[PDB]
This record gives structure tokens, C-alpha cells and sequence, in this order.
């Protein structure tokens, strides 16, 4: 129910530390209001 | 004047605030500053760093799902 | 807006690193990870914070 | 409650708290008031100067 796990479980999930900085870009290129629903599914 | 202002801003003892890096004689930052928190400790004159804004966290992610419901 | 990168500067180290508030800041993305032409640093905590103000403003109801 | 970040004026207390620490002021609402006009002899930029404008303008009115 809550979103504040669903981080650390993706970072324990990923493993890799560049990956999670290019996961992090991915994901804050969607926050900046750019990327459309399609975009971030797939 | 001339050279009496040293001397001036002994008497009231406090005066001043435009700069004082001494405490009683007026007449790397970012970094250190950015490690605790935001931009709020700014303009002025590890395992165990994380779960102190955890606890923020769920704070606050407790009080949004009590008002948005 | 296609959002055509911002390229790497590197001449005199012209990249630039200060931390900014990283919240509510839109610098068109243009993001770096540490643990115009603007770019600050990113860490996970605004992540957290600004996918909660993301979510939060996303669901009205 | 406030639609963006709800830790933010949590913040905002912590940079009252220290603010008003340091200095006893140099002379509760004046130590307010004077923050937004000892902004321009800073060599900061000018988004850091607009969010602490707007930060205290919330609370000022």
C-alpha cells in the first residue's frame, strides 16, 4: 500500500550502482512532465 | 573616525548583522551544509544517514493518506 | 519538446556541481547522481519527494 | 494540506529554529521581514532567490 518500500526494494532488486543512477534518470525524465503513459510502460 | 570604529561596536555589544564571522569584532560550505538537509541551512555567515528523513517520510506519507481519503 | 539531450562540457570542468533544492525546479531534466545550461545534483531523497508531490497531484480524488 | 511537499514548512521550522539560535537578532516577526531584502548582495542565482521569496511570503501573509 505504501511507496516508500517499493525504492529500497528496487535498489536491492537492480544491485548494479550505475544502473540505478540510469533508473533514476529514467524516472525522473518521466517526473519532469515530458514523457507520456507509453513512454514509461514500456 | 579614523581608526575609531573598531571601538564603536564594543559598547552596545550587539549592532551588526551584515557580516560576522568573529563574535565580538566585525571591524566546502555547500557540501558540509548539503549533507543534512535542503537549502534551508544555506545563506548563512552510509546506513545511518538515510532512516532520519525515513522517519520524515512516514510522517508525511501518513498525514497525506489521512487527508486525501 | 523532444528534449534533445544538454551534451557533455567538460572544458575547465565547465559541467558544474551544486546542490539545489531539486524540487519543483524544472531544469528540463539534465539530472546527475550522486549517493538553460543549469544542472544540479540529484539524490534519492528529492526523488522520494517529488514523486510524492508527482502521485499527490496526479490523484485528485 | 499544502498540494506540493508537506515536509517542507517541517524544514522551514528547523530554518527558523537554527536561524534564531545564532544570532538572537541585531536590532518575532522583524527576523522575518528582513530575509527577503538581504537577498540581492548575494552572488546566488536568481531561482534560489525567487524560492526563498515565495517561501517567505507564505508565511509572511
Amino acid at each position: 500500500n505504501e511507496e516508500v518500500t517499493f525504492f529500497e526494494k528496487a535498489k536491492r532488486y537492480i544491485g548494479n550502482k550505475h544502473l540505478y543512477t540510469e533508473f533514476l534518470k529514467i524516472l525522473n525524465l518521466y517526473s519532469q512532465d515530458i514523457l507520456d503513459l507509453d513512454d514509461l510502460v514500456e | 573616525q579614523s581608526g575609531s570604529f573598531l571601538c564603536c561596536d564594543t559598547c552596545p555589544k550587539s549592532f551588526h548583522f551584515l557580516c560576522l564571522d568573529p563574535p565580538i569584532d566585525p571591524n566546502k560550505k555547500i557540501e558540509s551544509n548539503f549533507i543534512k538537509q535542503n537549502n534551508n541551512v544555506k545563506i548563512f555567515a552510509t546506513q545511518i544517514d538515510e532512516n532520519s528523513i525515513k522517519y520524515d517520510f512516514f510522517d508525511k506519507i501518513y498525514k497525506s493518506k489521512m487527508v486525501q481519503k | 519538446k523532444v528534449w534533445k539531450k544538454q551534451r557533455l562540457i567538460n572544458k575547465k570542468n565547465q559541467l558544474y556541481y551544486e546542490p539545489l533544492q531539486k524540487i519543483g525546479y524544472q531544469n528540463n531534466g539534465n539530472i546527475q547522481i550522486i549517493p538553460d545550461f543549469k544542472i544540479t545534483q540529484i539524490d534519492e531523497n528529492s526523488i522520494k519527494y517529488d514523486f510524492f508531490d508527482k502521485i499527490y497531484k496526479s490523484k485528485m480524488v | 494540506e499544502s498540494p506540493g511537499s508537506q515536509s517542507q514548512l517541517s524544514e522551514y521550522c528547523a530554518g527558523l529554529k537554527l536561524y534564531f539560535d545564532k544570532c538572537l537578532g541585531n536590532m518575532l516577526l522583524r527576523l522575518i521581514s528582513v530575509l527577503p531584502e538581504l537577498i540581492s548582495s548575494t552572488t546566488m542565482d536568481l531561482q534560489s532567490c525567487q524560492l526563498l521569496i515565495k517561501q517567505t511570503e507564505d508565511f509572511l501573509v
